[PDB]
């Protein structure tokens, strides 16, 4: 356990004596299951794929390119696909459903198709299933998607957001697939919690609860299938058991609003990261609060991601834009 | 030849719990649709089971 | 730690409850004592109760047996699919744990034999006045036994 610093081109920007702001922004972050991959995107940077093969991090760098989804829109997120190792799911922000392709014997990055079904807003959220045989494109706008992949992407019905709930225009923030495969959990901006049955191709809603008070901003799944973990934008981070649909522990730490929930690949420390640029870790099979560590950020907005594979800390967060690995923290003082 | 009967009947208990040699447990997973595994019904092959 | 008290939340534990209850209709101040007589009660009257409220509430549990599911742990190299290994340990302690790689269940395997769950709503008016007239105000110390209850009285009048 030693601190050991990021190699990117974002800590020569802040070593040189460049005044007005150094990296700019970042968008999202996915992992494949393999573990090795990356997918650290920027807003108007780069969206720089990663592949370190045998040494902590200091081995070497792969890519970046700025010129990957174009020059003129955004990607929300990310979506890695499980079946196929060199395949990554981009999604820009206005009409592109795009798929790139990456070599490690080039210095490039290839692109295998570009499909897109009409009359595209702006879909924002792109996931594969667990088994990878479902791709769920959602709107915030106005309807959710669903295609396939074993064969190709083809459609095969889609579900109208108001018939789900009928309060008001209400914004899809984060939704989240089961972990078997065959569930949506979605989160409103109202505070309901609806599933939606996804066996193969039909999309069909089971029900839904009122979880709190406010917009749910995240949702995550245990690794043993007992129980999910959601977040808001009030203090309230609930778990909620899957066998009886009830609530177990009651993280009640309200001291700022929540903004990245993360679990364990053993499913111990629950890591709750808020917006005084203050973090945190729990526990999840022992009591209610009982912290492990608590760490001050400094004062841009950082992002916390674990590792699928062993338990390893990826922080973001120094001085305007960089990220941090912490090695060997099984015990973290 | 009695004496020697009783010392024998424990040393004959004494070698199906406590000493009781098992084999490597190699895991063999076909299905799935299973996603859990308990090493404690793990059935070995049948023609190494017949053998033994 | 030792004597009467723990004696009256040892035999809640395995499954002799008649005893228990003509104890704490004797002296009802028995509880405001140890905090743990009251989680008793509590997992006994959630397994009479606990067939009822997936009855009412079927197909989405029933589903949820089938979202209760774990990763597969992947391998880089080969591209293999694999399930978890578990082991299963025995404990004195009732309440169900799982390690970073076992689980530990209670060793009496049969504590549950001399109760018996029960049918609709006229048997949950009956087994109340027994159970849920010892603890009193003490369901706040249950919080998940509390909403399976209301979750049965939403559920039955929509029926």
């Amino acid at each position: 356990e030693d601190k050991r610093f990021i190699h990117v081109s974002s800590r020569s920007h802040s070593r040189f004596t460049s005044t007005p702001i150094t990296p700019n922004e970042i968008l999202s972050l996915k992992f494949h299951v393999s573990g090795s991959s990356m997918a650290y995107s920027r807003m108007d940077g780069s969206l720089t794929v990663w592949f370190i093969k045998d040494a902590s991090f200091d081995k070497s760098v792969e890519v970046y390119i700025p010129d990957c989804c174009g020059s003129d829109k955004l990607a929300t997120d990310l979506s890695w696909n499980p079946t196929s190792l060199n395949q990554i799911a981009v999604v820009s922000n206005s009409s592109e459903i795009s798929l790139l392709l990456i070599n490690e014997k080039s210095l490039t990055a290839s692109k295998l198709r570009t499909l897109s079904l009409g009359s595209k807003t702006k879909v924002n959220t792109c996931l594969y299933d667990p088994l990878g045989n479902w791709l769920l494109a959602a709107t915030k706008s106005e309807k959710i998607y669903l295609f396939d992949v074993k064969k190709d992407h083809s459609s095969v019905c889609s579900l109208n957001i108001s018939d789900i709930s009928q309060e008001d225009n209400d914004v899809v923030y984060s939704l989240a697939w089961s972990n078997g495969g065959s569930h949506i959990f979605i989160g409103f901006k109202s505070g309901y919690l609806a599933i939606l049955k996804a066996k193969h191709g039909i999309l069909e809603v089971c029900t839904k609860i009122k979880a709190h008070t406010g917009p749910i901003t995240e949702i995550k799944m245990d690794p043993w299938g007992r129980n999910f973990i959601t977040g808001s934008i009030d203090g309230n981070c609930y778990v909620w058991n899957m066998k009886s649909l009830c609530c177990e522990l009651i993280i009640n730490d309200l001291n700022s609003a929540v903004t990245t929930l993360d679990v364990c690949h053993l499913g111990k420390i629950l890591g709750i990261c808020t917006e005084d640029e203050m973090v945190y870790f729990y526990d999840l099979n022992s009591g209610n609060l009982l912290h492990s560590k608590s760490l001050a950020n400094y004062k841009t907005d950082p992002v916390l991601k674990f590792y699928p594979d062993k338990s390893w800390y990826i922080m973001s967060g120094k001085n305007d834009t960089l990220s941090n690995h912490f090695v060997k923290n099984e015990k973290n003082l | 030849t009695f004496e020697h009967l009783n010392r024998d009947t424990l040393r004959y208990i004494n070698l199906l719990k406590r000493l009781s040699v098992d084999l490597a447990k190699q895991v063999e997973v076909s299905d799935p649709s299973v996603t859990v595994y308990e090493m404690d019904k793990w059935v070995p092959s049948e023609k190494l089971q017949g053998i033994l | 730690l030792f004597g009467k008290i723990k004696l009256l939340e040892r035999l809640l534990i395995h499954g002799c409850v008649i005893p228990v209850i003509h104890v704490l209709k004797q002296y009802p101040k028995v509880l405001y004592v140890s905090e743990s007589l009251s989680r008793y009660l509590g997992r006994v009257f959630e397994y009479l109760l606990n067939p009822l409220y997936t009855s009412m509430t079927s197909s989405g549990e029933s589903k949820d047996m089938a979202t209760a599911l774990m990763i597969t742990r992947i391998d880089n190299g080969i591209l293999a699919h694999k399930p978890r290994l578990i082991h299963k340990y025995k404990t004195h302690e009732p309440f169900e744990s799982l390690e970073l790689n076992s689980s530990y269940v209670f060793y009496y395997s049969e504590w549950n034999s001399n109760l018996t769950p029960f049918a609709s709503v006229n048997d949950l008016f009956e087994n109340s006045h027994i159970y849920l007239s010892i603890i009193g105000p003490y369901l706040g110390r249950i919080p998940t036994l509390l909403s399976k209850i209301s979750r049965i009285g939403v559920a039955d009048i929509q029926k």
